[PDB]
RNA sequence: UUAAUAGGGACGGUCGGGGGCAUCAGUAUUCAAUUGUCAGAGGUGAAAUUCUUGGAUUUAUUGAAGACUAACUACUGCGAAAGCAUUUGCCAAGGACGUUUUCAUUAAUCAAGAACGAAUAGGGAUCGGGUGGUGUUUUUUUAAUGACCCACU
């Protein structure tokens, strides 16, 4: 009924990551992050930056045709704090609010 | 297998014989590498010097390529770059030793040295009476897959420009001496071009020629198969590539905006047969669409169009034992049936799909013992069913299919063979109780199997679909074996 | 849809079995749905066809993960909120050593939990040290601080830096 | 070297005794039925 | 049940030594 | 899913390997028991070479007295030796057709505790992972015997 | 002249993250290559340092390396301590338990010296072993290993 991808949301510290890919994942489309749309070097990884970028993820999206998409979320983990993000949450809120579709999500931390 | 030295451009087989033979192991007692290092030495085994004179003409091309330079009068160099011919090249005499031989002629000796290269390569089987005295040659339907009856009645030479579709002027005379020559290059390359990667060989045999006449004679006369030329009728001799003889599609070169040189050459040699299409891919090409049948191949109708186009009206290609069977097949009541060629297993797949789609249902079925195995061991599943498998047509004795099933390895199985057979039949009872509860498309009854000795209760589970076939479920357990040995 | 689920040991499976009602209340209020199983000992939170907003369902994750290390259940309700974040740090991984463990632990919540207690006011976080985890809520800085102060004290490194620098720190904010 | 290739020879003669020493033996038994007799080439 | 069948495989056990 | 083939907007694919959920394996894990684990290497019927893994929980008992119920490390030994025979009767006959319908429906995770309650019985087992390495060729022929 | 609730030795089923040797799995990190992609990416309280359109970061693929056995992992088990957690195999060794086996005071503790190391009697729990069972369970498989629980030591 729909097409489908997957988002891929990398929750860090200190900035915030986002690539929504094509459902075999090699392919991207319309990366850009949440650092880029502020200057203060300390808000990369806020949740009012992080619904700036992800409106404007959302709006490059349904811009090509792509109308529903998943999303797999992701600490930093390793030997790290794995543990996600502030705006992890901000950028998956702000998508949904765009009038996305979302189905079945999962983690891999 | 027929080698010989004799010429193999008159349409035989041969031009490397027992002194081209010594001619090119001598060659190897002085280098044939590519950095001119010796392939074998004079302190060899004669198993160990021919086994190297295998294993190079297996391994190293002479005809496209590559090519071995020698010296009769220093060392043996093989150069990588073939002449598009069989090339042995002598510099001390400047003379070609392979000259006599066809390309195809090498094509098929570098096919029959890697069969004896991996005839030696074998540890485990003795292939001394295949390799030495096993004769192939004494009949060509044993040696061969294809054989077309060609007959050609081309009269006297002035009516050549009007029975040869070809020209036979000065320079085929001058580079072709003969009629034969030129005759069976000709039609090499007509059926070379015509067939492609539908075969894998071909050999052309002019049959009926001769080498012997009189001294009362200039040359050899002749007036039989309607011709003055030496050789009753052609032969054409085919060794049949299985993965793409039996095409529709016999491909050609991709249209594009200008016409190339090959669509030129292609839609010369087809004309009316030459068309476009797109592919499953989308590339809009040019091709050849074909039709099937059950009675012949694709492949006597490309010889036939390509021999009646572009050699000679007067040919008759005549190859009906191929015909006969194919025809000896029993027919399928199926649709198209006659247009569907040998190698299609349609029924059988759908059998197949409808054994999945039975599969499906009965696999996923909630029991006490869960289901181990469902395995079908018919001979449909094989592909070897005497009649191919035709829907509702009860009446064949392999329609239904023989159906191993195993549940999980459990102590419920007895230490009995009537109430381990009979506890086999209450399982299928539960399972004719689903099949008829909830699947009653699918038709079931039992029945009894008595092929066995002396175990009367074994009870088959036939069911019919309503794709038309019918299978037969028997049911086997870890607890046979201990009671029959145990028997 | 989305299922997430997990454990609990035995001597907290009476104090959920008394709230596990207001666990389903709080739970209700978001439209999710949750079962309780006793001979596994586990807890599973599941997603509804009536839920507003899903991304609810990771804090409720970290919400049963709170029940997972024996967070009192006033304190465990914050996480629901928008201005709240969360911290699990697992300190098993460091000394092979029982003996030392003891000593880290005990050096890091000190003489009547007063560091500890010192920490919770350096970073303004709750902190509720389970055996081999380490509990913290509250601010997201503070959470990198309390992780940074907590896993520099599994080492060899001295705590009384922290305590001093966050000590510099917080009356340097001041000025 | 001499006795890399050396060693290349032996481990290869190891490889084909077998067949070697069977078809050798196969090898005396056909030249032995295909032999040309001498009184017919001092006849020819 | 069992102890009779117990006695008959015992014997069955008892062919399957000598 | 391996992708192979395609014939314009039509693209076939092949297996690759089995995964597992992130949450549940660290879901399964209590405290208090006994982690099993298992693989081995092996060719089946057409050369491909698979490492499948196996993994293996313990349960407890009704009317259990004590909170912990583990192994004996004896048992482990055997009951690690006794799922290797098990797997590799299973494999080496009739490739993934009918191999992965096999592990859809988790017959051998039964085959296996059919086996182990002569010893200490079990909880959840899975197989979790399975990954190839050696596929030896193409073979578009019998990779169309599944389509249709 | 006994064969000590003196000591020592033997055997059996064993037990142990016990040691020596060998083999193997796992992901992570870093680096290199290929693909999609294209202005920011690291970092701090921010600053500053660092990288980058020969495409940084990330994505997906593969190889390499060294390192280790994440949850379970305990106030558990072993070693005189120093110390000992991947599978599998080999090699000796050790104690406890069991014993109607054996020698017969052969013994206990310690400056000097050696090696290694920086240089009063109950209660409950649990580990290992043994025994008894008006015991269970696995058992539609004939049997039976095993677990479980009661009681004792």
């Amino acid at each position: 009924s729909q097409v489908f991808g997957v988002a891929r949301i990398y929750a860090s510290f200190n900035d915030t990551f986002v690539h929504v890919t094509d459902l075999s994942g090699k392919e991207t489309i319309a990366r850009v992050t949440g650092g880029m749309k502020v200057k203060a070097d300390r808000d990369e990884s806020s949740p009012y930056a992080a619904m700036l970028a992800a409106q404007d993820v959302a709006a490059k999206c349904k811009e090509v045709g792509i109308t529903a998409v998943h999303v797999k979320i992701r600490a930093t983990g390793g030997t790290r704090t794995k543990t996600p993000g502030p705006g992890g949450q901000a950028a998956l809120r702000a998508l949904a609010r765009s009038g996305l579709r979302i189905g079945r999500i999962e983690d891999v931390t | 297998r027929g080698f010989s030295s004799n010429m193999s451009h008159s349409g035989s087989l041969g031009g490397f014989g027992t002194f081209e033979f010594t001619i090119l192991m001598a060659a190897l007692l002085n280098g044939g590498g590519i950095n001119s290092n010796k392939i074998l030495l004079h302190g060899f085994s004669s198993y160990q010097l021919f086994k190297g004179v295998i294993k190079y003409l297996a391994t190293m091309d002479l005809c496209h390529d590559g090519h071995l330079q020698f010296h009769s009068n220093p060392a043996s160099k093989y150069i990588d770059e073939g002449f598009q011919t069989p090339t042995l090249f002598d510099k001390s005499t400047k003379v070609n030793i392979l000259t006599k031989m066809t390309v195809s002629s090498y094509q098929i000796l570098k096919e029959y040295a890697g069969e004896t290269l991996r005839m030696l390569n074998n540890v485990v089987q003795d292939q001394f009476s295949n390799i030495f005295l096993t004769n192939i040659s004494r009949f060509d339907n044993l040696k061969y897959d294809l054989c077309y009856d060609v007959q050609l009645p081309l009269g006297k030479y002035n009516n050549l420009e009007t029975s040869l579709a070809a020209t036979f002027g000065s320079m085929e005379r001058v580079k072709f001496i003969t009629l034969e020559n030129f005759l069976a290059h000709k039609i090499t390359n007509v059926a070379r071009y015509a067939l492609g990667d539908r075969i894998k060989y071909i050999q052309i045999e002019m049959v009926g020629q001769k080498s012997d006449f009189p001294i009362t004679k200039r040359k050899v006369y002749s007036n039989t198969g309607g011709n003055h030329f030496n050789f009753d009728f052609v032969r054409v001799k085919l060794i049949v590539n299985p993965s793409e003889c039996d095409k529709l599609v016999t491909k050609g070169p991709a249209h594009s905006e200008t016409m190339s040189t090959e669509a030129a050459v292609f839609k010369n040699f087809w004309g009316i047969k030459s068309s476009l299409r797109r592919f499953k891919d989308g590339s809009i090409t040019h091709c050849c669409v074909w039709s099937t049948s059950s009675s012949e191949p694709i492949i006597s109708s490309i010889v036939n169009f390509a021999l009646q186009k572009h050699v000679s009206k007067k040919a008759q290609i005549s190859n009906e034992t191929i015909k006969k069977f194919h025809n000896f097949l029993p027919l399928p009541n199926l649709p198209s049936s006659a247009k569907t060629s040998v190698l299609n297993l349609s029924s059988f797949f759908n059998l197949k799909k409808s054994f999945d789609d039975l599969y499906k249902i009965i696999f996923q079925m909630k029991l006490p013992l869960s289901v181990k195995s469902i395995l079908p061991v018919g001979s449909a599943f094989r592909y070897t069913s005497l009649c191919q498998p035709v829907p509702f047509a009860y009446s064949d004795p392999d329609f239904f299919q023989d159906v191993i099933l195993e549940f999980e390895t459990s102590p419920k199985w007895p230490d009995e063979i009537t109430s381990l057979e009979k506890a086999k039949t209450a399982f299928l009872l539960k399972i004719q109780e689903e099949l008829s509860a909830n699947s009653s498309t699918y038709r079931s009854f039992f029945s009894r199997d008595e092929s066995i000795p002396y175990n009367l209760e074994i009870v088959t589970l036939n069911i019919l679909t309503p794709e038309g076939y019918g299978f037969k479920f028997r049911v086997l357990t870890e607890r046979d074996e201990i009671l029959y040995l145990r028997a | 849809e989305s299922s997430f689920m997990t454990l609990f040991p035995k001597y907290r499976e009476s104090y959920l079995k008394t709230i596990w009602n207001d666990v389903t209340r709080a739970l209700d209020k978001h439209n999710i749905a949750c079962v309780l199983d006793l001979v596994e000992g586990s807890m599973t939170v599941k997603t509804t066809r009536k839920t507003y907003d899903p991304a609810i369902i990771l804090k409720a994750r970290d919400l049963i993960k709170l029940l997972a290390r024996s967070v009192p259940f006033p304190q465990a309700v914050k996480i629901l909120q928008d201005d709240m974040a969360c911290d699990v740090i697992k300190i098993g991984n460091f000394v092979t050593n029982k003996e030392r463990f003891v000593k880290r632990r005990q050096r890091l919540v000190g003489p009547n939990g007063n560091t500890l207690k010192a920490l919770e006011l350096l970073t303004k976080c709750y902190i509720l040290v389970q055996g081999n985890t380490v509990s913290a809520m509250g601010p997201f800085k503070g959470l990198k601080e309390v992780r940074r102060v907590v896993e520099d004290c599994m080492k060899n490194i001295h705590p009384i830096y922290h305590i001093k620098e966050l000590m510099i720190k917080r009356e340097l904010a001041k000025r | 070297t001499a006795t890399e290739s050396y060693d290349i020879h032996i481990a290869r003669e190891t490889a084909e005794l077998f067949k070697s020493n069977i078809f050798k033996l196969q090898i005396d038994e056909l030249l032995e039925q295909v032999k040309l007799k001498q009184k017919h080439v001092l006849k020819v | 049940q069992e102890d009779v069948q117990s006695s008959i495989v015992d014997e069955d056990g008892f062919t399957l030594v000598v | 899913l391996r992708v192979d083939e395609v014939q314009g907007k039509n693209l076939l694919t092949n297996f690759h390997g089995m995964d597992f959920t992130t949450d549940k394996l660290r879901s399964m894990v209590r405290k208090w028991q006994t982690l099993i684990e298992a693989n081995v290497t092996v060719k089946t019927s057409d050369d491909y070479v698979l490492r499948i893994f196996a993994i293996a929980f313990t349960r407890k008992q009704a009317n259990q007295v004590k909170r912990h119920s583990y192994a004996q490390s004896s048992h482990i030994r055997a009951i690690r030796k006794v799922i290797s025979e098990i797997l590799t009767k299973e494999v080496q006959g009739s490739t993934l057709a009918q191999l992965t319908s096999k592990l859809i429906p988790e017959v051998i995770n039964k085959e296996i505790e059919n086996a182990t309650k002569d010893i200490f019985p079990l909880q959840n087992i899975h197989v979790r992972k399975v990954k190839l390495l050696k596929q030896p060729k193409f073979d578009v022929g019998a990779l169309m015997a599944l389509h249709g």
